[PDB]
């Protein structure tokens, strides 16, 4: 409902599309303007220079207008193959994300936009598309005192995905893009080493799933 | 230095933002003329005697100043012109 | 040689404000309320030491808003707010709320065909 | 460039004759501002994609790895990182030559403190904050805790750092001080940069003598052509220096807009990896540069930019039969 009431509104983001339609029109104009210049010659007229002049001398009038409009085309023309380009480089971009962020999911960071990227949905705009990129930006965050590393019995026991994370009294492991702690079982952890190397490793007690079961 | 921005724009609104018009190059308030006897144009123009072409004379003339008002109020001269600099305006301009 | 540069007129919207600030472009405030700039010489807009976000990007960090009665102003631009992550050899910051944004992002295709 | 004051110099007898090329003159401020806009677009967006300007903390305990070679000197008067220094010093009259005829060098809008700002930012946000601050609020992390992660980014499990850390340490510490020589003892690693102050400078100078060249007319000196040429016939003359002067804008003009392009192609690329290199971890294989990536340091240089990029290289191998 937002991208709504932006477009309802707002001329501008949609600037790069109207400089691309303006920027043509305007060497359009341009080049049609070009077609009232004297470029030295008598007049702008192609026919004008011919009724009052006896053509053995039109002849060399009309050079000044054909080299000069001819001119005005090679520098219409060599503006034109520049902007395609420019246009060219904008449509393979286009393509890369239509290939990448609409029908993947793009690992690339901030090329579908801030955050982490979820789906795209491209939309037409003339001469153009319009991508809407849902991304999942992270919210409320919490100072947590955390550890790189858990001795329990002497092994060191690391985090498959995530990190040991406490509040101040129990350690939790948890993923790491959102807070969702869960108890230290081997199911969470791993192990590796021992308790002399790790920079940063605490005491604790990693619970186990399989002693209680044991008991009975 | 406003209004031009105007005109630069072609829109009676000019949208936010900066726009170049015009360029202000400072006049100069006066002009500067440095320069540093008589050429002989009486004894070169007015001369006696002129030699053919196959032994043309040549006369290497400096360190005078030029009369050229009289060379275009002389007026009985058949076949009188300047190539690439004017005649007229080579009064000042000099050698 | 002269100044030169160029002339720049520097102006909010004609809509909000029909007020100029004229900036000339690499010269000295001789041979023209004057500021002395970084890209020349600036006429009309109050120096503000408050330095805010660029808004009318002008050179050199010089950017100019219309806002206070009101002037233009120029000022240091301020690149992005301050912050300091606050860091320590244990200290971790877990997101546990978040939000799903849809960002509009808008390119060419095709430019209009001509023969 | 002035185009009207570059083509006819003080003079109003030439400045009415370019009047009959029309939109010439227009055009090309049009299509060099398009140029001077976007440059300050690129500079742009490459280095401010970070909402907040990060410094860092002010101890230094990183776990070992020695920053104070690329983050901002506090005793410099314009911060900037000792690396970068260094470059400053490589890259480099025409100070006014260019300027007397029109030709004109406006200030680029961020000047480089601001872009050791970014820099610093972007640094300070990558050290501190992991790779989080590109997707919303900074989120500080223990820096070893950190690599931990950039590790399993490129497939080696985290078990591997926290024992080797003291060892990593110094190989990345160590290999910090060789990018120093590598700057200080060879100054063709700059060449990109220097290619392109160059060609820039090149073509000016190509542009000004072209103020001197006949074109077919008597004089190159316009004031002097019109001071002695007949004003019927000089005409003419003015004309072969106007129409090889007004061309020879155009070629300039062209070359800038190719060049441009190039550059704003390299833009996307140095934006492209500052958004993916810096601020994340590349996937993709050798676009940080040879090995499995781990994190990218951005530095500023003169109309530049240059990434540290760290990265993952294995070394000794052991013959194994497997299955
Ligand atoms: C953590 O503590 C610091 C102390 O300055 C504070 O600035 C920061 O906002 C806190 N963050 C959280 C997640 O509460
Ligand atoms: C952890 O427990 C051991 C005994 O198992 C004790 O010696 C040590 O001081 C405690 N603290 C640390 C730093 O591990
Ligand atoms: C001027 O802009 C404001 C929004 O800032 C708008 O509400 C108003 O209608 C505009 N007026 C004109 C003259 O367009
Ligand atoms: C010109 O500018 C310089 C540098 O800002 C300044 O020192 C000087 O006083 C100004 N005036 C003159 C004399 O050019
Ligand atoms: C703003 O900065 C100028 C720099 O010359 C200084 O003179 C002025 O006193 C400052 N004003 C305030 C209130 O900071
Ligand atoms: C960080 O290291 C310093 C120096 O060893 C120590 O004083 C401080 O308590 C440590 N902080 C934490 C929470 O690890
Ligand atoms: C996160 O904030 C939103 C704000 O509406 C709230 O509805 C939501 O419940 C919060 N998170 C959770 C998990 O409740
Ligand atoms: C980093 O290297 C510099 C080299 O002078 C040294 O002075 C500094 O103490 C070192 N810092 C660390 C943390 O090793
Ligand atoms: C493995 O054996 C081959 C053949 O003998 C030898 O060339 C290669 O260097 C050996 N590699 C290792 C890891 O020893």
């Amino acid at each position: 409902g937002k991208i709504q009431d932006s477009l309802s509104s707002t001329a501008s983001a949609l600037g790069k599309l109207q400089d691309v339609v303006n920027q043509n029109a305007q060497a359009l104009n341009t080049l049609v303007k070009q077609l009232s210049s004297n470029f030295g010659a008598i007049s702008s007229v192609l026919n004008d220079i011919l009724s009052r002049l006896d053509k053995v001398e039109a002849e060399v009038q009309i050079d000044r207008l054909i080299t000069g409009r001819l001119q005005s085309l090679q520098t219409y023309v060599t503006q034109q193959l520049i902007r395609a380009a420019e246009i060219r480089a904008s449509a393979n971009l286009a393509a890369t994300k239509m290939s990448e962020c609409v029908l993947g999911q793009s690992k690339r960071v901030d090329f579908c936009g801030k955050g982490y990227h979820l789906m795209s949905f491209p939309q037409s705009a003339p001469h153009g598309v319009v991508f809407l990129h849902v991304t999942y930006v992270p919210a409320q965050e919490k100072n947590f005192t955390t550890a790189p590393a858990i001795c329990h019995d002497g092994k060191a026991h690391f985090p498959r995905e995530g990190v040991f994370v406490s509040n101040g009294t129990h350690w939790f492991v948890t993923q790491r893009n959102f807070y969702e702690p869960q108890i230290i079982t081997t199911d969470n952890t791993f192990v590796s080493g021992n308790c002399d190397v790790v920079i940063g490793i605490v005491n604790n007690t990693v619970y186990d799933p399989l002693q209680p079961e044991l008991d009975s | 230095p406003l209004s031009e921005t105007k005109c630069t724009l072609k829109s009676f609104t000019v949208e936010k933002g900066i726009y170049q018009t015009s360029n202000f190059r400072v006049q100069p308030t006066e002009s500067i003329v440095r320069f540093p006897n008589l050429c002989p144009f009486g004894e070169v123009f007015n001369a006696t005697r002129f030699a053919s072409v196959y032994a043309w004379n040549r006369k290497r003339i400096s360190n005078c100043v030029a009369d050229y008002s009289v060379l275009y109020n002389s007026a009985s001269f058949s076949t009188f012109k300047c190539y690439g600099v004017s005649p007229t305006k080579l009064n000042d301009l000099c050698f | 040689p002269c100044s030169f540069g160029g002339v720049s007129v520097i102006t909010p919207g004609t809509n909000t404000s029909n007020q100029v600030a004229v900036l000339y472009q690499d010269v000295n405030c001789t041979e023209v309320n004057v500021f002395q700039t970084r890209a020349g010489c600036l006429i009309g807009a109050e120096h503000v030491n408050n330095s805010y976000e660029c808004d009318i990007p002008i050179g050199a960090g010089i950017c100019a808003s219309y806002q206070t009665s009101q002037s233009i102003i120029a000022y240091t631009m301020s690149l992005g707010a301050e912050n300091s992550v606050a860091y320590s050899n244990n200290s971790i910051a877990i997101p546990t709320n978040f939000t799903i944004s849809v960002t509009t992002e808008i390119l060419p295709v095709s430019m209009t065909k001509t023969s | 460039v002035d185009c009207t004051m570059y083509i006819c110099g003080d003079s109003t007898e030439c400045s009415n004759l370019l009047l009959q090329y029309g939109s010439f003159c227009t055009q090309l401020n049009r299509a060099l501002t398009g140029i001077a806009v976007e440059q300050d677009k690129n500079t742009q967006e490459v280095f401010a994609q970070v909402k907040q300007i990060y410094k860092t903390p002010p101890i230094k305990d990183f776990g070992g790895f020695n920053f104070s070679q690329i983050l901002p000197d506090p005793s410099k008067p314009s911060k900037r990182s000792f690396i970068e220094d260094l470059l400053f010093n490589k890259v480099t009259d025409l100070i006014c030559a260019q300027k007397f005829n029109g030709l004109t060098v406006l200030p680029p809008l961020l000047t480089d403190e601001m872009i050791a700002q970014y820099t610093s930012a972007l640094l300070a946000g990558t050290i501190t904050s992991g790779w989080t601050f590109g997707a919303g609020a900074a989120l500080q992390i223990p820096f070893a805790m950190q690599m931990a992660y950039r590790f399993n980014g490129i497939g080696v499990t985290q078990n591997v750092l926290y024992e080797n850390q003291k060892l990593i340490a110094n190989q990345f510490n160590s290999a910090i001080g060789k990018i120093q020589d590598s700057l200080s003892s060879t100054a063709s690693a700059l060449g990109k940069l220097q290619d392109v102050v160059n060609q820039n400078a090149q073509a000016l100078n190509t542009l000004v003598k072209q103020l001197s060249s006949n074109f077919g007319a008597i004089s190159s000196v316009l004031n002097d052509i019109l001071s002695r040429l007949d004003k019927v016939e000089a005409e003419v003359q003015i004309d072969r220096l106007i129409t090889g002067r007004l061309q020879s804008l155009q070629t300039y003009v062209t070359q800038q807009l190719i060049r441009a392009a190039e550059i704003r192609a390299s833009a996307n690329l140095a934006a492209t990896k500052m958004s993916e290199c810096v601020l994340g971890q590349s996937k993709r294989v050798d676009f940080c540069g040879k090995g499995y990536h781990l994190m990218s340091f951005p530095q500023s240089a003169p109309h530049g930019v240059v990434f540290l990029h760290v990265t993952y290289v294995p070394a000794q191998e052991k013959n194994f039969t497997t299955a």
